[PDB]
């Protein structure tokens, strides 16, 4: 007559322990996701998908960037191939500035009231810009050239003044010249000079020409330089010609999150934590998918799996 | 580490579907039962959990590096350092976390049997002796007074006394 | 777990210098040394661990403002570092609490076997952590238990007869 | 007969976290995270120099508010928000690996660099945006170099700096750009004008850029600075044609130290070992979580409410 | 519990185990190792051994000149970080190394108590508690009968009453 | 009669740390931080190159010293103290970032530029300080430049490299400072000098600039040297008047190796996968003490000198 006091299970995964590796056990679970969803989940989140759109482009009006010139946004996206240049040119401070407009949360613009003289022709465009089927140019910049070809380009100052609550990002391009031959053409013989400077910035640039392969079939190059007006800060453009004058200045407002990804938009899905690869969405507090991330996430780890006990020893007959 | 499992009990019953512990019934009318709040005891602390696992300590991240584009060479290798020393530490961190929280797991699992078996032999006082496989010898004849914590000890403490010294 | 705190001990008396008595007798009806010693040594054990102590400079101004590309990695940096530092202390206090908890009840319980061991057979514990001892005890028996000076042999011959009859 | 055993408890115990259990309550616990910082700073010990509205590049260069500064040494250096750094509107290059330079360093000396001009030069240049005395001044360390006899072209001229000293010695000059042509013709004449630097280890070329610019401090010109480092045993040439501020004397840095950047009122006589924007923080406790910033022997920064370390378990009575 | 409380000394004498039979008998007195108990702990020790170098590391690159000038700002922002790793790294290997000492410790405390418990449960009523981590045997027992006791074989039922006898007398 | 359980204890025992007790005696522990590390470089396995004096930018340039390692193939390369990367006097910009690329290359290979001069041109010119032979001579992958006739105008020149491989290649070129007026017209005449580079992806230009300096390797001359990718199947343009010099080969970086900067001497018969600078390590140890900067694949460095890790039991004598 007697009485006995644990149950086991035919099939126990096997934990780690402090001591003892290749312990089985009743049950246990992952720690680790190492699955995520292909795609980049929207929810809830008031976004802007740049497509073939450069994150430059936007402030600099490149043809792709038309229906994004303007908007709001939690949420920013940027794609494999975007377009940031129509010309060749290069960006001064580019990955300064792509940062500072991919944590923003959407983009203002703002006449400069720029006024040129009749000596000077601004509906300068190109056939790198090709709005529908016509030479175009950057939506905010005037590509100033003398009116009359090879006539000297006039000393010309053109000021913006910032008269708003917050800083503006005031962008302008220099023009540089493929063969001596071109330069005297569109702004004359002279002695190029730019001279630009507000309160908080003095520069200048001196368009240089140079024998350089074909960019967008173009040799010439635009690069662009750019800086913050502040409040109640004026800006002066001085220029012999080669400025390519914005005719207008963006202004970035609040913080959203910036996503670069390849993967394409579902708004069916939340989430708070994307990478390239698209999304990860889960309550484990480690992940595998990827090393590289954006948002509110769990921690990269080395280990496929990790397995926590939720049971106690599986010990069969 | 407690005695109780992969000890004396030399197996556990892959029989019972139902709860950790329980009773393995034997005497002369009939022969496997479960004690209810041993085993919930313990399921609030496995549920005490993978709430420390799931509560978010989360931080929003922006990105440091740019894929589409060249970073500059020496800032690239600094942040390629960084995150690689910060992937060193939560790589350890989680395999520490796991394998030290299982091993906590593990041997408290025992622990709650080991009390369950105790307070049992406490109930049963001088009526029974213990037989070492974690069964109890019974000395004398609705089994659930132990089940249940309703077991006097003085009641039949009378012929189990002499069952034994005979 | 051990037994004592969350199982067949069911509460705390509400006994002043001694984390760890109470007998009945005819003459008299509280006593607590050894065994908090070991336990309170233990708490400080953990407090002198904690307050033990780098030097660190300045890598992002405050009055000045910082080039964008650098201060976004020296924010990243810091942020992450401070992610597992707060992982650091929400674990370290959450299993030393884990820990602090479980040893004074380990400081509990074996106190509770060193006594079953010490009246070996002149007495039957009832399962809720009291000791029912069947031959008698006055205040000055008490204090040979507490002491350490308590001869189990001397009683036992009184003992078993009543424990049988 | 009968003898029972058992553990304290108490009437209103204090709550904590384990690994299991969300919210348990204890019969004591203690604080492992700070929360209650110091406004003020509590500099006991060390000696220290608070620069007020100077700032620090401000003392290489000697700026009027940074006059008092100019020379000395420090366990730490304390620089408040509002400091000056020019008077005169301009910029440094590199000055942030500058100023770090400065507040890591010790301790600072200046050295004369024995620079002669020509009587067509005149040394004595002056601003309004830089006032000693209520009257118009320029930077103490700085010399203003335009031609004495206006619009006439400045003569070539040729100063050297060999740093005969044991130390490396820190050098900052300054390159000026006029705002008129008009302007820039009366002080350097219609020359091309040229700058050039050279040492056995650092060469470098500088050209003054005429532009128009809105005013600051009053003034639409601008003086923007540049440093090196001249090692020992070794020379500096300064070939300048118009448009140099050449230095008269030079700085040295001296030792290691800590520095500070807050804006809080000093308290001298209370002891800390860490500061920040805020005060000091004085405490054992290993965590803290006052700020994400600070300097010095610090705790480590935990965003947390608070974490509560138990010092058993309080089960009451029922 | 066991060794730091009621055992109260450690036997130097002994050499082959970590855990020991001695026992009084009138033919002779002996020291015995049991081989099963002793191997778990050495088990658990070698397993904590092999978890500490089962370590294996992402290579890693230079980002510090050691021949050559690194620029101040960059190699302040290096600095910071590379000291706060180490930081982290030196808390993390104190962590590990007194919270793993707290363990194996106390594994060895709790396997002795284990074996402990099984020599007691096992004599069931032959025997009774000594707080000296001894048991005093109220029958004659010899040697063929001691490790009787520590193979575990040891059956209390054929000693039975002249056991209860002279316990009870 | 008795039987009786027992622990074993040892006469003298290992001492231990843990989360309540400092100071716990132990039967045994074992050491877990590695202090005992090698002062060989163990290169068995790894196929190596070992520098000597020349640094790794003198690989791209041509430096007398590294001329043997001029090509190269390698999974590890390790750098020496005593380096040398110029013979006439130089620096070169973005010099850590190209040291870098060049210290990660498992590989080095050239390709001639294939540039052609014109009569006027003197393709070769040489300085002291490069002595090959005995005979001067200059970095043995660029050209200097100069005017065959002493006082005659640089001819404005075009050259142009193409890349035609499939992978991109790296090119480097120079710019040369004369010391005085009279030096730079000699070597490229009295007209005003421009250089311009020009590719797909890379515009600059360079104007050689005249200023005194102090001599070093004899040289108050000096030489700037820059450069870029050439992507593949792109064109880089090179239009100049003068103060050119202009690459004869150009590099190309190939696969991944292990860059190790490095005192510790050659062993070619262990193996090792951690480096420092004083040696290399191999240890089954998880953490590590001497060097706080480590290569490869290495254990963490912390700050202590031994933690115990006790492999026995509580240690209670007679
Ligand atoms: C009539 C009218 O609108 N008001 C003018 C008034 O604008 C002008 O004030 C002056 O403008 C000149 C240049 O246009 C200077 O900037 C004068 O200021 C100083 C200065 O203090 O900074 C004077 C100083 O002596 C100069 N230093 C030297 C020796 O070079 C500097 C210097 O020119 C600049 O720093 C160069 O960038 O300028 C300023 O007062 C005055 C007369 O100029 O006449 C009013 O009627
Ligand atoms: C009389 C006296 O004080 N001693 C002079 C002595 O100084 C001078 O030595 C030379 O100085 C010239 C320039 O002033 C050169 O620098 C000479 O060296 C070389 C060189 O080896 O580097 C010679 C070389 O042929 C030159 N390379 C070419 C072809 O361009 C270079 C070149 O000028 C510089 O590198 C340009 O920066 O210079 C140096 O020996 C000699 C004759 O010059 O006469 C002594 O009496
Ligand atoms: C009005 C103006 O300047 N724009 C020109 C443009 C410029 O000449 C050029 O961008 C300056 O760098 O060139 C355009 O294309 C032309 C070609 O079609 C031609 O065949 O070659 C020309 C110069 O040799 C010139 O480049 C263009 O970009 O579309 C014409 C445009 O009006
Ligand atoms: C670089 O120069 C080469 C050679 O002039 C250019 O490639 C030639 O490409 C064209 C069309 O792509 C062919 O018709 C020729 O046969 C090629 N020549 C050779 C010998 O390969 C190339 O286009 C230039 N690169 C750029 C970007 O302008
Ligand atoms: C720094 O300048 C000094 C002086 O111009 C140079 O040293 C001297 O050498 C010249 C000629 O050999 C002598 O006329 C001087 O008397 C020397 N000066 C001293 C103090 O001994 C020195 O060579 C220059 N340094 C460098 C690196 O060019
Ligand atoms: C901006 O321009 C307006 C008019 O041109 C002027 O009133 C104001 O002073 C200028 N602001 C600054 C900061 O120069
Ligand atoms: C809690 O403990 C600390 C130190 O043990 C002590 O200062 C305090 O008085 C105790 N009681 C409380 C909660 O105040
Ligand atoms: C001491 O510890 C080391 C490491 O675990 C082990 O190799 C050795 O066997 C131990 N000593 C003895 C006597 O067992």
């Amino acid at each position: 007559d007697k009485i006995c006091l644990h149950h086991a299970v035919a099939n126990g995964t096997i934990v780690k322990t402090l001591t003892n590796e290749q312990e089985e056990v009743t049950n246990a679970t992952e720690t680790v996701e190492s699955t995520g969803i292909n795609r980049l989940c929207m929810k809830g989140r008031k976004h802007k998908d740049l497509g073939n759109c450069h994150p430059i482009g936007m402030l600099i009006g490149t043809p792709a960037c038309d229906l994004h010139l303007t908007g709001m946004w939690d949420t920013l996206i940027e794609r494999e191939n975007a377009i940031a240049y129509c010309y060749p040119g290069a960006t001064v401070n580019v990955e300064a500035l792509r940062q500072k407009i991919m944590e923003s949360g959407g983009i203002n613009k703002i006449s400069t009231g720029f006024t040129y003289g009749s000596s000077i022709n601004s509906a300068g465009t190109t056939r790198a810009c090709m709005r529908n089927g016509g030479n175009s140019f950057y939506a905010e910049l005037k590509w100033l050239v003398s009116k009359s070809k090879g006539q000297n380009f006039p000393q010309t100052t053109n000021t913006y003044r910032n008269t708003d609550t917050a800083e503006h990002l005031i962008m302008w391009g220099i023009h540089h010249p493929s063969s001596t031959q071109e330069k005297n053409d569109l702004y004359g013989t002279q002695s190029l000079s730019i001279s630009v400077g507000s309160s908080t910035y003095r520069n200048n640039f001196v368009p240089v020409v140079g024998a350089r392969p074909q960019v967008n079939g173009q040799s010439g190059r635009i690069d662009f330089h750019w800086t913050l007006v502040q409040p109640g800060d004026n800006i002066t453009f001085s220029h012999n010609g080669g400025l390519i004058a914005p005719s207008r200045v963006s202004k970035l407002i609040g913080r959203g999150l910036g996503i670069q990804s390849d993967a394409p938009i579902d708004n069916n899905c939340e989430s708070k934590c994307f990478w390239r690869g698209g999304s990860i969405n889960t309550r484990l507090p480690f992940q595998n998918l990827s090393p590289r991330t954006v948002g509110q996430c769990p921690k990269y780890v080395n280990r496929r799996s990790l397995m926590l006990a939720t049971g106690m020893r599986n010990v069969p007959e | 580490l407690f005695g109780a499992i992969a000890g004396f009990l030399e197996n556990g019953w892959e029989g019972m579907v139902d709860g950790w512990y329980g009773f393995r019934h034997q005497n002369a009318q009939g022969t496997q039962a479960a004690d209810y709040k041993s085993t919930q005891a313990a399921i609030d602390q496995i549920t005490g959990k993978l709430n420390r696992l799931v509560e978010k300590t989360n931080t929003e991240f922006e990105s440091i590096e740019s894929e589409f584009s060249e970073i500059e060479h020496q800032i690239g290798n600094v942040i390629n350092w960084t995150k690689d020393s910060i992937t060193d530490i939560w790589t350890y961190q989680a395999e520490l976390l796991v394998a030290m929280e299982n091993q906590h797991t593990i041997d408290m699992a025992d622990s709650e049997m080991l009390n369950l078996y105790e307070r049992v032999r406490k109930q049963l006082r001088q009526n029974a002796e213990e037989d070492g496989k974690g069964c109890f010898e019974i000395y004398h004849a609705c089994m659930e007074s132990i089940r249940n914590n309703t077991y006097d000890h003085s009641q039949y403490r009378e012929e189990a006394l002499l069952n034994r010294l005979n």
